[PDB]
């Protein structure tokens, strides 16, 4: 092991004596993917175990399982879960792998090198060596790229992914013809991120999805061979902290921003995260809502059409501020929601009341019930509930949960971000201790005031 | 805060203590539940055509 | 854009473009309205786009006759009567008969005439029984009162649902501001309209003209004058 | 003071009233809140619906396709064949050994086609969007003449 | 209002220039000493 | 001015109702009657859509006894409403809010004043205490 | 119609630019800027 | 001070849901959650029950001597179910208004009958029983749902049991417990 | 002195000003306290409560808070204050459109 005696750094920051310990550093990082798979792996066959057919994934509180079902694997026409060995292989696969990876870390965290450049030199490494830093990003890049051309794979071969919109009804689509326009890919990550744009959480198409990441997978392949074959140029050496913390803080930012995003991914989006399985977004269970009321009232003998509320501004329907028509009430701010249950009734100029005054089919309102019903509104304790309900119902949305969990691991990793960024560069000035009590700048400094 | 902007509310105690024979035994937490539904019935007098706030 | 250019184009492409705001264009057909068949016809896709909302308003003088003076709207358009369904029909003469039946005939709209004054209206033609020539059908229509019964106001009194008396001043909770306590009148007021067919396209059964409607602004349940709103525009059906 | 009026809307819950309730209903199994279980049940309503499905596809679409109504022929798709689906999978599941596989098959070649001839109108190409339209057709009434 | 939003344009790409080139400018070296 | 005299709210039944006196602790109070019994037989509901204890459906009538209102009867539901809502703020006198403009709100009175002030000055004083004690046992440290 | 508006909200336009002037003053701005940061600190 | 040990590992009392309770001449399983009330809504209150929390999920039993020895005697189940109309109650708003969607000119409530029936006890006497969806233009609750069941006891009194429950908590559980009480209603 | 403009340079004022503020701040919220003990409170400004019920359309953030305070009170003190005996017909309690 070490002490604080050799490295100056206590218990409380040990593993930052491993950041010149590349041998050690690498057991570290790689027993941490361990514990990764293990959980994918473990937390998997927990959710197989703990899955009732009778009910949605999304009532049975289940995160993993749903990943694998978007992925088109044990489902069928509607989202019907069909088997679940599939998932059960999936946890099995991971969890025997996690022990790998176990092994290699404890090995390379005890008798392992606490360094690798003096035998291993390709493995071997040194902060500000550019060039082997490029180099080993270069590899991870082409791993990354890899990977999405691997989900590219499953949506034109090995079957495919699940498609919420599939024609005549949604189920597993085999993605034959991806959008490989540079417009189209690439005008999400112009989108202004405010309503209705969305940014890169508006695709809607799995065409668009499977395309995008065809983009992301060469790039980044390519990209890593330029940083294979490349060494950071001066302009990028004056403009950026050459140490591990700054790399560290890099990624930490990187991360920390990824991680707000896959947040508002699983609040708002419903095509990568299919509401069958995810259960129903925010805006989808509020257009849901009254979705069922003007079908019940309509059936009752109300003409939703010229039906006026206590404001004036249509009971059951209105018009949105850009005129297209909209469903009336507070949902108003969600008139930008798109669901494939929804879409049939809608037209060139917002809903159609043709359809739905005749041609509401009864799916459509089954759909739109339970989603009211399991709308994303919940309590720590999983009280299923809008709010001051009584303990009768036990369900939070799956989407609440990882939209909550992701915004506060993105949080404190860009605090992160800011404490190993502001440290890395402190210390290559040299006052990351403190100041030297003799050559304090202030003392040289203008009187200022 | 922003857990609870996803919808992620506090503890919910409402009915959580039963007596025998299946009457509720009310406590603080009911409560502040009462207080809570008049602040919520009040809220947007006008901005609501449905009975579930999901919004 | 015709009835099926908007067609072609997607929800998407329509969304934020504005254009969901504006009725369809009978491009084709003939200015002759001779050619129109004698008889009755559904008045389908029957849209109302308000060109412009004038509010008549009394001349700088004090004494200044009440003239209708040009405006601002404040709400971002939703403003255009559209997917109204009625009854039309026409004589050998001119005779004809424009009656609306149901779809989007109401439609909430707030002004700001000059002077930094914001007169609400629900622009609406519910009701309307035209039943003049060709051209020029004149009708009465249905004005109903801008805000509901329930709809509660800041003080909390409506009328279904409310205080009906001033809690705040429990001393002065009822007194001679019963014209804003315990009335919240709803009552509904008539305003009249005229249409006008510029073009008939008998191949496609579509029909579009002028429309002109002057019709009471917002009363706030009975505590203001109403206010005569002169909205002019064009409007597009389709008789099938 | 006035009696509040009654009116007798017990046809409601004739024309699936009771739908919405029944869908909310989370004791009732999630295949019988979706409905998934009384259509597999209902062997004749099945078959019926997926006869309407047909005529949909066939005696229709064509229209939007040759007035570019894509937005319409989209929507057309789906709706009420968007069970058309479920609907021959529970059909195809009537047959037995080669005869339920085969008629799989044929399902899943349709399926295909269903696509072609949706993603032809994303791309609003009538003349595609029309041979595909027919292929669909025929494709459809292959496993229906199996599924029947 | 086109030209309103063509000045708030330009003044904003200006601002966020000074921002991005003056970091480029070295920064790393206004340490006060080392 | 004056004494409107005691308000009799009686429903058609012909059964006395008592209006609920507001308690103090509350601002604003919901009209309420109820009979000797102490079960609300009439009040003012705030949605009127499909009430059961609306002053209309129990046809509430309010007879003022002595007073200015002596032996006036009064059946208009605005009118016994009116009544009833001043019944529950306690006996009905007649106030001229001309003379001093009144706002309509309730005063304190000295008594409640005198009240707030002294134990204001009360609770202030006890920091005194504390201060110029604390210098006195500490004046050696507070020396200066 | 009864006014006159941008009508770009709810477009997902590519930096917001509805119109050609909008996209050549952004990237104008920022190449003058770039070339004095050039000029005045040689990137490489 | 009874030494009644702790139920430590013990058995749940009762799960049912429901708690059984005798009156006079009629019986039924009112919900356990369900608290008494004491507030006469209506003349004949003999039983009147409501939620812990939402007072518009309650229960009312009432008793009326009628000389008529048969619900039937009543007349037809519509004609008995205008006669019984007071119990959803009456509309004090009389404004003139035509501003409310789904609601007939100067009509802010709405009462709609979706289902009509008349079960037999083992004894034999029978039981006129209806359910109707009433709304309103404030549409608060989405609706309140009323079960109203009436017979003649055999102390030729006629027994009317009406239940109401606010849309949003019928289609949220709370239909069971009200189907359970009504059908559980009995009169002797 | 630079990020803020202004900054303490005597460390015994910083300490002294770091245990004044919040000593003086209790002290103050218990005179409040001790007002709302006799109930005499700040609840509402007459001069917006005469205006909203003369002029219907005038609202502020200030009247819908008056409001919700109304809910509060009405939807708990039947059990918040059981002494009270308090049973409102479930007409009689304010609640808004639909909810
Ligand atoms: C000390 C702190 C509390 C420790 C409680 C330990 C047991 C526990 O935790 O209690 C909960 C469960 C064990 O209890 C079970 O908890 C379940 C929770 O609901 C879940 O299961 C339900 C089943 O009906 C529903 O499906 C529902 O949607 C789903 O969320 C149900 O209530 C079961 O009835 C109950 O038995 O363990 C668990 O969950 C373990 C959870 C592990 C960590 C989960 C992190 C979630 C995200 C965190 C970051 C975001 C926001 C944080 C906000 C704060
Ligand atoms: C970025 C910040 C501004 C976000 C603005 C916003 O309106 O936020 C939401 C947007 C998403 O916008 C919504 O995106 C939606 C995507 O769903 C759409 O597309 C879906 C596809 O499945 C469905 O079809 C769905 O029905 C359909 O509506 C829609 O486009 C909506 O109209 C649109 O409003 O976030 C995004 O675009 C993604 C933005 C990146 C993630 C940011 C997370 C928060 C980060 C930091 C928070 C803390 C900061 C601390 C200080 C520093
Ligand atoms: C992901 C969590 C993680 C990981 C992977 C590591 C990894 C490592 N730490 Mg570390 N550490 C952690 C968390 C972690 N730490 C935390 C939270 C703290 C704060 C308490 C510390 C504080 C700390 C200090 C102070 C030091 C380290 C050190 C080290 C390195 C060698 C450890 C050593 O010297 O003796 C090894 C420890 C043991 C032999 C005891 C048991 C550990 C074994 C290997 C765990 C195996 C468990 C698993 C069930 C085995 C699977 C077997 C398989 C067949 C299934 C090593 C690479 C040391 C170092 O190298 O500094 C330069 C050092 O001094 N750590
Ligand atoms: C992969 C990301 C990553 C990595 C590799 C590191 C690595 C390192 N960090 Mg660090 N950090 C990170 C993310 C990361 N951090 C984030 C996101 C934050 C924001 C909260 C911080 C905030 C932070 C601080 C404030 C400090 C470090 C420090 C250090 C160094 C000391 C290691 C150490 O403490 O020894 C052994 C390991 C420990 C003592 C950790 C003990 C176990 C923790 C305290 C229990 C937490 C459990 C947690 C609640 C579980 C939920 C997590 C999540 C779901 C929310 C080390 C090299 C210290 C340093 O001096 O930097 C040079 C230090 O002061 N980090
Ligand atoms: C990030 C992943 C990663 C990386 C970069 C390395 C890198 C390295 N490993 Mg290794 N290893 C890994 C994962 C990884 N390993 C995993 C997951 C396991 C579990 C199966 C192992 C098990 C393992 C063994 C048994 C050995 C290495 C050894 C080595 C070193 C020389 C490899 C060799 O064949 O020459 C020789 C080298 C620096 C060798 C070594 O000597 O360690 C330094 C060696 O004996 N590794
Ligand atoms: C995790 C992904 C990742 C990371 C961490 C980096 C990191 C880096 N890249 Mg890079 N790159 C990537 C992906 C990535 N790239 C991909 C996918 C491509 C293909 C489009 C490229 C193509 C690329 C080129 C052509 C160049 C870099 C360069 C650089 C370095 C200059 C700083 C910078 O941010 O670039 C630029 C500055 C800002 C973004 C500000 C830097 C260390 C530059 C370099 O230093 O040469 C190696 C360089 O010229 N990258
Ligand atoms: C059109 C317009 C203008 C619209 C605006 C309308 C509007 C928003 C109006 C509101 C106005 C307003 C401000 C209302 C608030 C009223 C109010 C609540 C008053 C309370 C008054 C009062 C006496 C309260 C009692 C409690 C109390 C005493 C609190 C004091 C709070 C307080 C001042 C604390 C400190 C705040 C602060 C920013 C401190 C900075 C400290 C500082 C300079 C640090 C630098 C520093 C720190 C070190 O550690 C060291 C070592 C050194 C060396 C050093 O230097
Ligand atoms: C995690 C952290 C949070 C972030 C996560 C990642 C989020 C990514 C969101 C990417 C959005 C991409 C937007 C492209 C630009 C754009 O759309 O602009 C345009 C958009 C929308 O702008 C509008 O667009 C409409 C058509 O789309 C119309 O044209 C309107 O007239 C126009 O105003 O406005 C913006 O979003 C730009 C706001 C920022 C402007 C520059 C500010 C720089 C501030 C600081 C710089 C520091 C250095
Ligand atoms: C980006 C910059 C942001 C600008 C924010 C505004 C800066 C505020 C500076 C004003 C300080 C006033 C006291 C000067 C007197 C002065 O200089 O103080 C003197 C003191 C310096 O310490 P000394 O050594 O002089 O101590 C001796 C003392 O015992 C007295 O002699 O500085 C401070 O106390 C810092 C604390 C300031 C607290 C800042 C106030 C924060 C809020 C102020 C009120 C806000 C109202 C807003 C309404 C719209
Ligand atoms: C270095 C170190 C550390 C740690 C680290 C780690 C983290 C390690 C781990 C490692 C690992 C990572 C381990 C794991 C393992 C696992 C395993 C080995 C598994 C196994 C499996 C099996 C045996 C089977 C199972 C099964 C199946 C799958 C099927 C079904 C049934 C069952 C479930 C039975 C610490 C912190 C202390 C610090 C110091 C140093
Ligand atoms: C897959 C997919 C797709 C695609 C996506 C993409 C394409 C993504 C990418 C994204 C990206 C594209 C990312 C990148 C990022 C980067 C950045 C954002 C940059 C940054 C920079 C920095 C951080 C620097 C700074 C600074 C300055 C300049 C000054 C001095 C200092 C320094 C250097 C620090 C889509 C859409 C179809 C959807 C579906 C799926
Ligand atoms: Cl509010
Ligand atoms: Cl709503």
């Amino acid at each position: 092991g070490r002490d604080q005696e050799t490295t100056g750094f206590a218990w409380w920051s040990g593993n930052a004596r491993l950041i010149n310990l590349s041998g050690k550093l690498l057991g570290a990082h790689v027993a941490h993917a361990g514990l990764i798979v293990f959980w994918a792996g473990a937390m998997n066959l927990f959710e197989v175990s703990h899955f009732v057919p009778e009910k949605p994934m999304y009532e049975q509180g289940l995160i993993l399982l749903p990943h694998i079902a978007t992925l088109g694997y044990g489902v069928g026409p509607g989202g019907e879960i069909i088997d679940t060995f599939p998932y059960f292989v999936s946890g099995v696969l991971h969890l025997i792998s996690s022990a790998v990876l176990g092994f290699g870390g404890v090995y390379h965290s005890l008798i392992g090198p606490e360094t690798l450049e003096e035998s291993y030199p390709f493995f071997g490494y040194v902060w500000k060596d550019k060039n082997k830093m490029t180099n080993i990003l270069g590899y991870h890049l082409i791993m990354l790229g890899l990977g999405a051309w691997l989900l590219v794979w499953k949506a034109m071969y090995f079957g495919g992914v699940y498609d919420t919109w599939a024609p005549g009804g949604g189920d597993v689509r085999v993605i034959t013809n991806p959008t490989t326009n540079a417009a189209v890919i690439f005008g999400y990550l112009v989108k202004s991120p405010f309503g209705g744009d969305g940014w890169i959480c508006s695709v809607d198409n799995m065409e668009d999805i499977i395309g995008g990441h065809i983009w992301i997978g060469t790039l980044e392949i390519l990209g890593g061979i330029w940083h294979i074959y490349t060494t950071p140029w001066p302009w990028a050496r004056r403009a950026f902290v050459w140490s591990g913390e700054a790399y560290l803080s890099y990624s930490l930012g990187a991360i920390g921003v990824m991680g707000f995003i896959a947040c508002c991914m699983s609040w708002f989006n419903n095509t990568a995260y299919p509401s069958e399985f995810y259960g129903p977004t925010g805006p989808e269970a509020s257009q849901s809502q009254a979705f069922t009321f003007l079908v019940r009232d309509q059936r009752l003998g109300a003409n939703v059409a010229s039906a006026q509320g206590p404001t004036g501004l249509g009971k059951y329907l209105m018009r949105s501020p850009t005129g297209e028509i909209i469903f009336g009430g507070e949902t108003m701010r969600f008139w930008d929601f798109r669901g494939p249950w929804l879409e049939p009734l809608r037209g060139p100029n917002g809903l159609d009341l043709n359809k739905l005054k005749n041609d509401i089919q009864p799916w459509q309102e089954r759909r739109a019930a339970e989603y009211m019903t399991h709308a994303p509104l919940g309590s720590l304790n999983s009280v299923g509930g809008v709010a001051t309900e009584i303990n009768a119902v036990n369900f939070v949305s799956p989407r609440s949960w990882l939209a909550c969990s992701h915004f506060c691991l993105g949080f404190f990793f860009f605090i992160g971000h800011l404490w190993h960024a502001g440290r890395a560069r402190a210390a290559a000035a040299g006052f990351e201790k403190g100041i030297d009590r003799f050559d304090e700048p202030v003392l040289s400094m203008r009187p200022l005031d | 805060l922003s857990t609870m902007a996803f919808n992620l509310n506090g503890f919910n105690f409402n009915q959580s203590v039963v007596d025998s024979q299946g009457r509720v035994l009310n406590t603080w937490a009911d409560i502040i539940n009462r207080a809570n539904l008049g602040m919520e019935v009040m809220h947007e007098r006008n901005a609501h055509n449905f009975p579930l706030d999901l919004a | 854009l015709t009835f099926d250019e908007i067609q072609g184009l997607t929800y998407l492409q329509v969304k934020g473009s504005g254009i969901a705001n504006t009725c369809p264009v009978l491009e084709s057909g003939t200015t002759n309205l001779k050619e129109l068949k004698a008889g009755s016809y559904k008045l389908e896709n029957f849209c109302i786009e308000p060109t412009s909302f004038t509010v008549k308003e009394e001349s700088q003088f004090k004494g200044g006759e009440t003239e209708f003076v040009k405006t601002k709207l404040m709400t971002r358009l939703t403003y255009t009567l559209d997917a109204m369904s009625g009854s039309f029909k026409v004589g050998s003469d001119g005779s004809a008969e424009l009656k609306e039946d149901d779809g989007i005939d109401y439609a909430a709209t707030t002004v700001q005439l000059p002077g930094g004054e914001r007169v609400a209206f629900l622009f609406t033609i519910k009701q309307f029984d035209g039943k003049g020539t060709l051209d020029g059908i004149k009708g009465d229509f249905l004005v109903p009162s801008y805000r509901g019964s329930s709809f509660l106001d800041p003080k909390g009194r409506g009328g279904s649902t409310g205080y009906d008396n001033a809690v705040a001043l429990p001393a002065r909770a009822d007194a001679e501001e019963l014209l804003k306590e315990n009335v919240k009148i709803t009552k509904a007021l008539k305003g009249s309209a005229v249409f006008s067919v510029a073009k008939v396209d008998p191949v496609t059964g579509e029909i579009a003209g002028v429309f002109e409607s002057i019709q009471p602004s917002d009363t706030d349940l009975g505590a203001k004058p109403p206010k005569d709103i002169k909205v002019t525009g064009l409007w597009y059906a389709q008789l099938k | 003071l006035t009696p509040v009026d009654l009116f007798d809307d017990r046809s409601v819950r004739d024309r699936g009233f009771d739908l919405i309730y029944e869908a909310r209903d989370l004791d009732l199994p999630q295949n019988v809140r979706e409905g998934f279980t009384q259509a597999r049940a209902s062997l004749d309503e099945t078959k019926k619906r997926v006869k309407e499905s047909e005529a949909r596809i066939d005696a229709d679409l064509d229209v939007f396709i040759q007035k570019s109504y894509w937005t319409e022929a989209r929507e057309q798709l789906r709706r009420q064949v968007g069970t058309l689906r479920f609907d021959l999978n529970t059909l195809a599941s009537t047959k037995e050994k080669e005869a339920k596989k085969a008629a799989l098959g044929l399902r899943k070649e349709f399926i295909q086609a269903v696509e072609d001839l949706d993603f032809a109108l994303r791309e609003k190409d009538q003349a595609s969007a029309a041979k595909k339209l027919e292929i669909t057709k025929a494709k459809l009434d292959s496993v229906l003449a199996a599924v029947l | 209002m086109l030209t309103l939003k063509i000045f708030v344009y330009t003044v904003v790409t200006f601002f966020v220039c000074l921002f991005i080139f003056g970091f480029l400018s070295n920064d790393p070296a206004r340490n006060p000493g080392k | 001015v004056g004494w409107l005299g005691h308000a009799s709210f009686k429903d058609q039944e012909g059964r006395e109702l008592f209006v609920r006196r507001m308690p103090t602790f509350f601002e604003t109070f919901p009209v309420l009657l109820l009979d000797k019994d102490g079960i609300v037989r009439a009040d003012v509901p705030f949605r009127k859509a499909e009430s059961k204890y609306s002053i209309e459906q129990v046809g509430v009538s309010v007879t003022f006894y002595g007073g200015e209102l002596d032996g006036l009867t009064f059946t208009d539901p605005a009118t016994v409403k009116k009544y009833a809502r001043k019944a529950q703020l306690g006996e009905i006198f007649e106030f001229d809010r001309s003379t001093l403009q009144s706002d309509g709100v309730f005063r304190s009175s000295p008594r409640g004043w005198f009240t707030f002030g002294h134990v204001c000055f009360a609770l202030l004083f006890f920091f005194g205490h504390i201060w110029h004690g604390a210098r006195t046992i500490f004046r050696d440290v507070f020396a200066g | 119609l009864v006014d006159e508006r941008m009508n770009g909200d709810g477009t997902g336009r590519p930096f917001g630019v509805n119109d050609p002037v909008l996209g050549w003053v952004l990237l104008g701005v920022f190449g003058t800027m770039w070339a004095i940061w050039f000029i005045g600190q040689k990137d490489l | 001070a009874y030494g009644d040990s702790a139920n430590v590992f013990g058995k749940v009392t009762n799960k049912s849901g429901f708690v059984p309770y005798a009156g006079d001449g009629f019986a039924l399983l009112l919900p356990a959650k369900w608290n008494p009330s004491k507030e006469n809504d209506f003349p004949g209150v003999i039983l009147r029950y409501e939620d812990n929390f939402d007072a518009v999920n309650n229960l009312v039993v009432i008793a009326q001597d009628t000389d008529k020895k048969a619900i039937a005697d009543f007349g037809s189940q519509d004609k008995f179910l205008e006669s019984v109309s007071y119990l959803l109650g009456k509309q004090a708003y009389s404004g003139e208004t035509q501003s409310e969607g789904g609601f007939a000119p100067n009509r802010v409530s709405a009462a709609s009958l979706l289902d009509v029936s008349t079960t037999t006890d083992k004894k034999g006497k029978t039981y006129y029983k209806y359910e109707l969806l009433v709304r309103s233009a404030d549409g608060d609750e989405g609706g309140r749902h009323q079960l109203i069941g009436a017979t003649v006891g055999s102390d030729n009194k006629l027994y009317i049991i009406k239940i109401q429950i606010g849309d949003k908590r019928w289609f949220k559980g709370a239909k069971k417990e009200a189907m359970g009480a009504f059908d559980s209603f009995t009169v002797v | 002195s630079q990020i803020f403009g202004v900054a303490f340079s005597n460390k015994r004022w910083l300490h002294f000003f770091m245990l004044l503020v919040p000593v003086t701040g209790l002290w103050m919220s218990a005179i409040g306290v001790v007002g709302l003990a006799l109930n005499l409170r700040a609840y509402d400004f007459v001069s917006q409560e005469i205006r909203a019920a003369e002029d219907p359309e005038f609202e502020t953030f200030y009247t819908k808070n008056i409001l919700l305070n109304e809910g509060i009170r009405a939807w708990m003190a039947a059990q918040d204050q059981p002494h009270e005996r308090l049973v409102f017909p479930e007409e009689v309690l304010p609640r808004g459109n639909a909810l």
